[PDB]
RNA sequence: GAAAUUGUUGAAAGGGAAGGGCAUUUGAUCAGACAUGG
RNA sequence: GGAAUACUGCCAGCUGGGACUGAGGACUGCGACGUAAGUCAAGGAUGCUGGCAUAAUGGUUAUAUGCCGCCCGUCUUGAAA
RNA sequence: GCCCUGAAAAUGGAUGGCGCUCAAGCGUGUUACCUAUACUCUACCGUCAGGGUUGAUAUGAUGCCCUGACGAGUAGGCAGGCGUGGAGGUCAGUGACGAAGCCUAGACCGUAAGGUCGGGUCGAACGGCCUCUAGUGCAGAUCUUGGUGGUAGUAGCAAAUA
RNA sequence: UUGGCGGAAAGGCCUUGGGUGCUUGCUGGCGAAUUGCAAUGUCAUUUUGCGUGGGGAUAAAUCAUUUGUAUACGACUUAGA
């Protein structure tokens, strides 16, 4: 339902977790650079968590896809939704979090209309 | 017809390694009756695997295998290097494993 | 290539047998070292009971029960030798260690088992002749182990019991060599003999 | 709205690949692989099995017998890499075998009486051919392993 | 009605700290699939 | 006296086994083999076959195993101190 | 030359350890083999440079596209971005049929700052884009205020007759 | 099943006699496919619970109390049908 683009290689999955979040609860996991003098982790010494560079980058012709190919697109209403209606192979919707789930049904009832991909259906949805 | 084999014995020694840095990316098998690099030509490409047991059982066995081929010969005394689809656990490092005779070009 | 490994231990020299034994482990054979105490270090008996007494003087000076162990006993003496080549700290060391026995004089199962020996480690295959060496037990007996008179009275026994046995098996093996000079020159005997049996 | 419609977007439009040069040349066996050849089946439901190669069909396999009253196989595919071809070997002039291809094998159970048919004739050649040979036949329907001691490389089959 | 810290339940690990990195075993969990004549 | 061989070196001589990669996406270029129409390994992989369904596969997570990893911040020629 | 004497220090100990004696030691030679973030070829990220192309020719001209080379970094400079309170403009934006907030070894996107979604909880507001603005981002300061731990059911609760 | 032998951890080994399955030492008669050209196809022995049917056996230790050969508290040594 979707482009060709080349399997989507991710070049380093994981998180990078900002050095000894781990340790202190003080700490948060979001990243920040080191800026200590004797740092391992900023003079990078065998051992430490890899730190957050630009040879990671992800290939552009697969950057910012998901699983099924499209991008995605945040949805907020049918005139929203509408946006992506020749773009059906290239986009996919996303149903904002803060949309009433009465008007889930009608934006998920123009979209298989308009065979436009939903990434979060069964969202705001009674049984 | 005891026997039903038609693999030659081997062992899992190591992964590649130097004095104090490994890569479990290649493996390194003894493979039984050969002691010289010469030899270990003959058995680079044959199919590796590596069998053991589980409590789940998945398509009715609690049999499961780790499929690799050798692929270089290793030192000067026979041992081989093996990469396998995933990795050997080397928990496994003194364990058995399979050198098969396919692809033959015998 | 074997399940395992019955080592008569006699005429090796302990760091050279160590170092075979040790890696036998890390691959995954079970091990199995006998007669300890028959065992062989080069150079004479003085050097080694004065080195053995430089390892005898180590301990921990606020409490010797915690610093280095002296084992005595010939078995423990070459399983000191070995274990200092194996990374046991580890838990593949653990397990390779777990993998290996060793015995002064032969007890039981093994009593009827084929022992092998180990070429590379063979003193009378290493040592040039002329150098002084020294008998492990001997040894051992000079720095405190209080068994040597036992193994050697129980060995003499199992010597002889062996003798007899052997005895037994090679007056067979006759039979067997004088049953077959029938079947030495028949046609499938020269049959065979074509193929190379 | 939620996001900003983009200011581009791409083309569904999904392109044909470049004329590709790669053209099907066709296999040469290796050398040990003539018919009428004892094989060893190294892989698969027959492994172990010693049988008899026949014809290298169009879509690289090799025709195998056996044969059935002998040991078990069919006439039946299997591929060369998962075979090691002996130096003992029958002759096969008198096996005619030519209706045998890829269509042949067609997936189009029950078991065809045209199959079991043509099994019979071709395997009464092979039979006759292979009982002059004293023991032959007896090797032919005993399975191959190796022993202790045995090393593939230098083992010669 | 957050966090520190705490009780209970449940899973797990623990031979002189714990925590981290690369890799995989095992266990748990989660996925992307979508369309072909009756 | 007639050779052979070693050593060294060259061949736009032939060939077996193993390994990793397959970016690109109409055509356009330089060629090659053909008497020929045509064909090709010549500006980046194709062909054939099979396998996966409360499954193959992959993501995360916990644990285990191999190797590795001293506490940050700071002044300092020099901090795990 | 190698070996021996000359050669005495305080916890128990160090060719790194085991151990090694035609060595696993000393001198010399010849092959083979192991291994770095280096070298060679290739994919991708980015930076710099050179070049092609809006001629009528739908959606990016600060754009698409081609080619080559390069990538260490404290103090420090510049750049491109991420997030916050409030302001003008705009989606006639979300919302009591559930806003914001919170919880969640559930999911997706970004190299990252961060963004998005599901479920649970909740109950009255709030967001995207273009701009404006600053009392705009914390781990440290024997930092400020408040709250909470280990210590620990521990020190202890024994002067003054009962 | 008849005799022995084995205490270093003997826990195994020799031996008598028949019974029974197989026997590729040799000669016959059948079967095998379609598991589709490899992927997944021998089940090993640990433990622990339950299900049966046979044989078998029918206790102690601790708290409390007590002694003082003992004792900071536990612990130790006594005694109680």
């Amino acid at each position: 339902a979707s482009l060709p683009h080349p399997k989507i290689v991710k070049k380093h999955t994981k998180k990078f977790k900002r050095h000894h979040s781990d340790r202190y609860h003080r700490v948060a996991e979001n990243w920040r650079k080191q800026k200590g003098i004797d740092s391992v982790v900023r003079r990078r010494f065998r051992g430490n968590i890899s730190q957050p560079k630009i040879g990671y980058g992800s290939n552009k012709k697969t950057k910012f896809l998901s699983p099924s190919g499209h991008k995605t697109f945040l949805v907020a209403n049918v005139k929203d939704l509408e946006t992506l209606t020749m773009h059906t192979k290239t986009y996919a919707a996303e149903i904002a979090h803060n949309i009433s789930a009465k008007n889930r049904v009608v934006i998920l009832a123009r979209a298989k209309a308009l065979g436009i991909k939903v990434t979060n259906p069964k969202g705001r949805l009674a049984l | 017809a005891e026997s039903h084999r038609l693999y030659v014995k081997g062992k899992h020694l190591s992964y590649q390694r130097s004095k104090r840095v490994n890569n479990p990316n290649v493996s390194l098998i003894k493979i039984e009756g050969v002691a010289t690099p010469q030899d270990a030509q003959f058995y680079l490409g044959k199919r590796i695997a590596y069998v053991y047991r589980a409590s789940k059982e998945v398509r009715g066995s609690k049999i499961r295998v780790m499929w690799g081929k050798v692929t270089r010969t290793h030192g000067n005394s026979g041992v081989v290097r093996a990469t396998f689809r995933n990795n050997l656990p080397a928990k496994t490092f003194g364990a058995s494993v399979r050198i098969f005779l396919y692809p033959s070009n015998i | 290539v074997e399940p395992v490994v019955v080592i008569d231990g006699k005429g090796h020299l302990v760091g050279r047998l160590a170092s075979v034994v040790a890696k036998q482990l890390l691959n995954g054979q079970k091990i199995v070292v006998v007669r300890a105490e028959e065992l062989n270090i080069s150079g004479e008996f003085f050097r080694n009971k004065l080195k053995y007494h430089d390892f005898l003087r180590k301990a921990t000076a606020f409490n010797k029960t915690r610093g280095p162990f002296h084992f005595r006993a010939p078995s423990r003496i070459f399983y000191k030798a070995l274990r200092g080549m194996v990374s046991h700290k580890t838990a593949r060391g653990k397990a390779a260690l777990e993998r290996l026995k060793v015995f002064e004089g032969i007890p039981p199962p093994y009593d009827k088992k084929k022992r092998v020996v180990v070429p590379q480690a063979l003193r009378v295959l290493r040592l040039k002749p002329g150098r002084k060496y020294t008998t492990l037990g001997k040894l051992s007996t000079s720095v405190g182990w209080k068994y040597e008179d036992v193994v050697a009275k129980l060995e003499a026994k199992r010597k002889v019991s062996s003798a007899e046995y052997y005895a037994k098996k090679r007056a067979f093996t006759k039979k067997v060599a004088s049953a077959n000079a029938t079947a030495a020159e028949s046609d499938v005997a020269k049959q065979l003999a074509a193929l190379g049996y | 709205s939620a996001q900003k419609a983009p200011k581009w977007y791409p083309s569904e439009d999904v392109a044909a690949l470049k004329k590709t040069r790669k053209a099907a040349r066709p296999q040469k066996l290796r050398a040990s692989l003539v018919p009428g050849t004892v094989l060893i089946l190294l892989a698969g439901r027959f492994r172990g099995k010693r049988v008899v190669y026949l014809k290298h069909l169009e879509d690289n396999t090799l025709l195998i017998s056996g044969p059935f009253k002998v040991n078990g196989v069919p006439l039946r595919r299997v591929n060369a890499r998962y075979v090691i071809a002996t130096s003992t070997k029958v002759s096969v002039e008198g096996v005619n075998v030519e209706k045998f291809n890829v269509e042949y094998f067609a997936k189009e159970k029950e078991i065809k009486a045209e199959r079991v048919e043509d099994q019979k004739v071709v395997d009464k050649a092979l039979i006759a051919e292979i009982k002059k040979t004293p023991l032959l036949k007896q090797y032919l329907s005993a399975s191959f392993s190796l022993k202790n001691g045995d090393k593939p490389h230098m083992l010669k089959f």
